RNA sequence: GCCCGUCGCUAGUACCGAUUGAAUGGCUUAGUGAGGCCUCAGGAUCUGCAGAGCGGAGAAUUUGGACAAACUUGGUCAUUUAGAGGAACUAAAAGUCGUAACAAGGUUUCCGUAGGUGAACCUGCGGAAGGAUCAUUA
RNA sequence: ACCCACUCGGCACCUUACGAGAAAUCAAAGUCUUUGGGUUCUGGGGGGAGUAUGGUCGCAAGGCUGAAACUUAAAGGAAUUG
RNA sequence: GCGGUAAUUCCAGCUCCAAUAGCGUAUAUUAAAGUUGUUGCAGUUAAAAAGCUCGUAGUUGAACUUUGGGCCCGGUUGGCCGGUCGGAUUUCCAACGGGGCCUUUCCUUCUGGCUAACCUUGAGUCCUUGUGGCUCUUGGCGAACCAGGACUUUUACUUUGAAAAAAUUAGAGUGUUCAAAGCAGGCGUAUUGCUCGAAUAUAUUAGCAUGGAAUAAUAGAAUAGGACG
RNA sequence: UAUCUGGUUGAUCCUGCCAGUAGUCAUAUGCUUGUCUCAAAGAUUAAGCCAUGCAUGUCUAAGUAUAAGCAAUUUAUACAGUGAAACUGCGAAUGGCUCAUUAAAUCAGUUAUCGUUUAUUUGAUAGUUCCUUUACUACAUGGUAUAACUGUGGUAAUUCUAGAGCUAAUACAUGCUUAAAAUCUCGACCCUUUGGAAGAGAUGUAUUUAUUAGAUAAAAAAUCAAUGUCUUCGGACUCUUUGAUGAUUCAUAAUAACUUUUCGAAUCGCAUGGCCUUGUGCUGGCGAUGGUUCAUUCAAAUUUCUGCCCUAUCAACUUUCGAUGGUAGGAUAGUGGCCUACCAUGGUUUCAACGGGUAACGGGGAAUAAGGGUUCGAUUCCGGAGAGGGAGCCUGAGAAACGGCUACCA
RNA sequence: CUCUUAAGGUAGCCAAAUGCCUCGUCAUCUAAUUAGUGACGCGCAUGAAUGGAUUAACGAGAUUCCCACUGUCCCUAUCUA
RNA sequence: UCUAAGGGUCGGACGAUCAACUU
């Protein structure tokens, strides 16, 4: 069916080869799966030497990593922003890699408080010397601060859902964050 | 050509998996990640140094030199950060037993941490084809006239 | 071609099994094991064309079903299998002992020897290598692999197995005037020394070897066998001592040693 | 798909096939030493001509080249184990002043009659 | 002696040649589009945890995409191939016209160019000697 | 200006030919089987044929490029005697 | 080219000739063919120098930069003896190359790792009146080669080597009875085993590693932005 | 083994050709033909069509036995021999045939995979699997649903098969078991310190993600954020861990999370022994098949560089619809315009591209023999491609299979 | 070879709008063609600025064939003002 | 129903602001 060979391509020369060889299964390639958001429905498939793929097509619960505080959550995927491949992925809210969306906040919220006893941008003595020891780390940055009050966090891609069948990522910070800021009052 | 302003693009051209925590404070204001190739090869200042990205430079980068090492001449310096080099040869015939000149042109990868033209004798090498036909990568430069 | 190969036509085997180039279209084909084929010899080979002891391969496989044969302690029962440098064949209904390597004309020699030193082996490490759960590993040239070695140990070197248990214990490494065999190219089967190493970062580094007789050859380093120091190699070794002498030193030596 | 069968010919024809001298002297062979035909004078002559060609080839080189030495001293004590040769004559020179009439002397044919036991070469 | 061209009879080789001449195969546009693959669905049929619900196994069928066989038409090249009639060549033994060339070949010969003429060819302009002059300081 | 002498570079000449060549002839057509100073172009029996076709240039004549089938045992060169 | 009446060629017969279980014919191809010419053609008249000139590519492209001398080293041939119970080595002899020193003469350089070798000497002795002789650490050798930094202008050519599938080719050994072939086989106590083997070469053009540094190119230091320190 | 000869002419010397010669592992054909050895053979034209028949099936002690099979012969009332058929597992992708395609395509030689998957072999490798953790959950072992079989039958017809009724698994689908250890979070309380603390829980492996370590090129000081051991309570901190590659974000470990949760043995044959607290208690050998991951092998795919015959009456080609490149994504086992968005206008060439032709598969190699060369190579070995042509596809580790399937054409 | 003209129609072109004969002959287009086209040429009576031959393009010019289209027609019917 | 591209004016690689039709 499809092919990923560079037989049927042109040569460097602008040049045309000839059908040497008819299609053959190694060189085969598979149609996409434009991944929404929805009832997990993954489809597993079966890849060379029995090895497994499995094409998510539907999805909520993406699993992101904060990597200032380090940790990683499961979390209510909200929606589609942004894409620089094509703008048509944010029109269907349509997931791959690089792909960036909003997400719920309340898990990274309740961490928070948790953690350093605190609050998000508004005893048990042992609790105590827990909080205190986890004061002066319990600061963060005011933009990423802000969106707490929304409920609504930025976050983008690291994997191929289309591949792992898992819908996984991270929460924005630095400049990145702030290059997709500018990014977000100039293009919403 | 020339050097971009680095996140020209529409997306954030960014070396992966490379933290640079904004809670940590610091002097420098980005990780840098760079490397040596090897086999004696010199890392530039400027990959360490300067702050354009190309993943396909040897020096902060994703490939991995290794097969065989080239060099040749410049010839084509048209193309966003990849050119061409000519590889003049000579071809043995036993019947006449006499030579010719032939020759073959090379296109490869260059890094924004090299900056060049025409001329200027390359190093370069093997690197895991790049995007149909850029087998090969800059290693290192040679002035031309001075 | 759709899949792996199942079969083997003579005229493609490795020259040094001296097979005829009659006889068959086909030859063993060695099985998957240790050794890779063309570095390595079939039961069938070592028994039917080079002992004699049996005449065909039924025989031979009806000797197998026997159980009479064990390669490194271990019963095998493979008429294909592929084996190699350094591994021990065993023989107990007639309390024969033997020890695989290259004639010094390359060929894979009979070289008896007592059922001590089919107590040992040696092993080239081909690498190390830090195995998961932060455990190391190492392997060896016939494919076996060992569990926590000892650190000074590095690539190229080689190791006394013990046989059964695995079991590493006193070993040698690579380093000048110590005692090599060759396995590999015109030089296979040779002997001699260290006498400089050539590098070359990039690929394939040279050694320099000077055998008994100040004869002196180069070649690739991944055809190295280190095999003990001069003047004491660790093992029984065969006939010749991997000397290289000349065509006119062997007829030489025919012509004379032969009669009365 | 099975070994091929080497194989050869053991002679070789003249360019100059009518030629009065040529066809002389083989017959004149041939009376003298009770033959069949063309073809065997023609084998020895092969033959000759390949050792003469090795010849060539090995005293173009140096003497004290091994394989010349080796070689030449190899094929000296067969043509001389077959007796064709004298047993003082052991250079590469006097082979190629050889010829086939050494070659045909020590014929089977040849030497019954020599050590009587035929009358005649036909006899034997 | 040698020899030339037209004309004439016969055979054959190839060329032009109206005939939108014919034929094979590719490659193709556009159109049509099989087939399975994945996909939205569907839910004959079985079923988990009075009946309840949720929850599975699930064929037919079906939406959509890609692959794309195959077909229609046109184009198109590459190769064969028919054709009145025309116009050359070659060949023949014993044809017609003449005698252009080889001798100063009877107008010295030849080249290029233009015209003309039954034919070879004649003439004009400009060259060559392969000429029929190695030569007129006297 | 004329004369002798000398030297550069010119058009050529005379004699011999060592040498070269099929020979005529040639100070180059020599320094060649003892086969190599560098370099461009052209030719491969005669005819068909510089014809056909295609292309290109030309106002046009015509030019430049350039075949095939088919046919044939000679054609031809220098030179000797008649 | 034979045959037009007495055919040396036809038709046969007789005789004779070459090859011979093979011989001929047709077509294609190789050598012949120096008639495709790198080696190795021709070009005034036999085919063939463009009408002439300029000119990019291509091909080629003047000479010139450490030569000479001196020292040591130790070899492999060839002699002169031959000691020896056909092969043997030391001196005598040259020849032939090869290596290393000095002649104003990088040895790429460090940072250490390493020292072996002594300028050592800290004690004197085995033993010939003593530098004949060696264990022996405390000032004091780099090169003997590890390993990281830095470059070395680079190519071309060449030597050597490795790496290079087998089979085929050449070719070694061997009575398949010879031979093509094959890789066997040959020796005793053939009633109780002994053993040799199954070579080697060629294997290119590209790539790799090394030695060479003539030849042919390239670079340097001239707005000194030069060098070394 | 470096060779020539006959023909132009009245004769002579050249050029130049025709013919003659020898060979051909290079075909056919004619004539002839006794023997020995050896042995090519429908490639040439029709990768043209094919009747018939044959060419891939497979069992050990060791997967499944109630054949309503056999033998009978012997401990077995669960079976225990043999064993059809069937289930299951493996293979059927090798091999063999052919050379039509294909002109830097293949193929040769030389690399590379720090850019890829890997049935099988061999060697290594798994104490953690459940549960708010006393009235628990098959572990001496948990569950159906099917053939084979029986019988009902249809079809003119195929290896077609429909209904009903039985029954197994190393089939299918489920599901427990196990040591301590320390480390992390959470914490009742108490007592204010310089703070100590019961007890609650987590901690196999795999998958996906983020982050960190993964040192080291030479020797000494100050500070602060914290937070470890020793206190000779002022304080010091002394022994103080580091893998490999030429080179990596490598190896691997660690933290926090993720998973329609991958694995962590409900299997089989021989033997049969020891221990008492005498249960039929507890222990206990040999090997057979499975299994995660790694390594190795078998390979496989991509891939560096150099090398292809004729053609200029083929000089510009390439970009519709990737033509060249960049960034991002998707897909691939995986790099890659492989494909998709977006952007840029590049990329090849008289050192001959592109196009055309090839009566072209490439190569190792064959023939010819002074030499250098030429010609050939369907063909006994390697590599590639194809199976009437095109396309698509399931299974499997592996096929775009064709002695496998679907569709279209003839 | 003759008579004869001032010259005796050359180049070229055709049964063409010029050709009686004539529906000229041959080929083609057609199933069938006094049509058309291309060839032929003793051309009643072609023919060179009374201009000859060709001529891209243009033509409410004359003519033939093809494709599509259609009540022109087979074969007529119906509807509106 | 949307996306992109294509301007002016004012303040120093930008910021603000207004309006358009066209692909």
């Amino acid at each position: 069916g499809i092919s990923r060979d560079s037989r049927h391509k042109r040569s460097a020369t602008g040049a045309k080869r000839a059908q040497f060889r008819k299609k053959r299964k190694f060189e085969l390639g598979r149609q996409p799966a434009n991944t929404k958001i929805g009832a997990k429905r993954i489809h597993s498939v079966r890849t060379r030497g029995g090895n497994k793929k499995y094409r998510a097509l539907r999805i909520e619960t993406g699993n992101f990593s904060w990597a200032s505080e380090g940790i990683s959550k499961k979390t209510r995927i909200a929606g589609v922003v942004y894409h620089p491949s094509n703008n048509e992925l944010v029109r269907t809210n349509t997931l791959t890699k690089a792909a960036i969306v909003q997400i719920d906040a309340t898990p990274f919220r309740q961490w928070f408080e948790a953690h350093y006893g605190q609050t998000l941008g508004k005893k048990s003595k042992n609790a105590e010397r827990k909080w205190a020891a986890r004061a002066a780390s319990a600061k963060i940055e005011s933009s990423v601060e802000s969106q707490f009050s929304a409920g609504r966090l930025y976050a983008c891609i690291s994997s191929r859902p289309g591949q792992s069948g898992r819908c996984d990522g991270y929460i924005l910070e630095g400049e990145e964050l702030a290059f997709y800021l500018r990014r977000l009052t100039a293009k919403k | 050509s020339t050097e971009l302003t680095v996140q020209s693009e529409r997306a954030f051209q960014k070396q992966p998996h490379i933290f640079n925590n904004p809670k940590v404070k610091t002097s420098k204001r980005t990780k840098r990640w760079y490397k040596n190739a090897g086999l004696g090869f010199k890392t530039p200042k400027t990959a360490i140094e300067g702050s354009y990205i190309d993943k396909k430079c040897p020096f902060t980068g994703l490939v991995s030199i290794r097969g065989k090492i080239l060099t040749g001449t410049v010839v084509s310096t048209k193309m966003h950060r990849t050119i061409v080099i000519r590889r003049a040869y000579l071809h043995y015939i036993p019947k006449y037993n006499r030579y010719e000149k032939r020759h073959k042109n090379v296109p490869v990868h260059v890094s924004p941490a090299f900056r060049v033209q025409v001329g200027d004798i390359v190093t370069v090498g093997q690197c895991r084809p790049i995007s149909k036909t850029v087998r090969f990568n800059v290693v290192k430069v040679s002035a031309a006239a001075g | 071609a759709r899949g792996p190969k199942k079969h083997l036509k003579r005229l493609a085997a490795p020259h040094h099994w001296l097979l005829d180039k009659l006889s068959g279209c086909y030859a063993p084909r060695p099985s998957a094991g240790p050794h890779k084929l063309r570095e390595s010899l079939p039961l069938i080979v070592f028994l039917r064309n080079r002992l004699k002891y049996a005449l065909n391969g039924r025989e031979v496989k009806a000797i197998l079903m026997q159980r009479h044969v064990k390669v490194d302690g271990k019963v095998r029962t493979d008429t294909t299998y592929p084996a190699g440098f350094m591994d021990v064949i065993t023989l107990d209904a007639t309390n024969e002992n033997f020890r695989l390597v290259y004639d010094v004309k390359g060929r894979f020699a009979v070289h008896r020897i007592t059922d001590e030193e089919a107590s040992y082996k040696l092993g080239k490490v081909k690498k190390v290598q830090l195995g998961k759960k932060g455990v190391p590993y190492v392997v060896t040239h016939d494919g076996r692999t060992i569990r926590y070695p000892d650190p000074n140990i590095k690539v190229n070197d080689t190791v006394k197995i013990d046989l059964a248990s695995g079991k590493i214990t006193d070993f040698i490494k690579f380093d000048a005037g110590k005692l090599v065999y060759v396995t590999g190219g015109r030089n296979l089967g040779r002997i001699g020394t260290i006498v400089h190493k050539e590098r070359h970062d990039g690929g394939f580094d040279l050694v320099h070897i000077k055998d008994s007789l100040d004869n002196t050859f180069v070649t690739r380093l991944n055809n190295v066998f280190v095999i003990g120091e001069q003047g004491k190699p660790y093992i029984s070794l065969p006939k010749g001592k991997g000397i290289k002498l000349s065509i006119a030193e062997e007829r030489d030596r025919r012509r004379a040693q032969q009669g009365l | 798909p099975r070994a091929p069968r080497t194989y050869s010919k053991t002679y070789s024809t003249p360019k100059r096939p009518y030629e009065s001298s040529r066809l002389d002297a083989e017959l004149k062979l041939a009376g003298e030493f009770g033959l069949k035909n063309k073809k065997e004078i023609y084998r020895i002559s092969f033959q000759l001509s390949k050792i003469r060609r090795a010849a060539r080839d090995l005293l173009t080189r140096d003497e004290k080249d091994p394989k010349r030495l080796f070689e030449g001293n190899a094929l000296i004590r067969r043509l001389v184990r077959v007796g064709v040769l004298s047993e003082d004559k052991k250079k590469l020179d006097y082979v190629l002043a050889l010829k086939v009439e050494d070659f045909l002397e020590r014929r089977l044919q040849t030497q019954v009659y020599k050590l009587g036991l035929a009358k005649s070469v036909h006899h034997a």
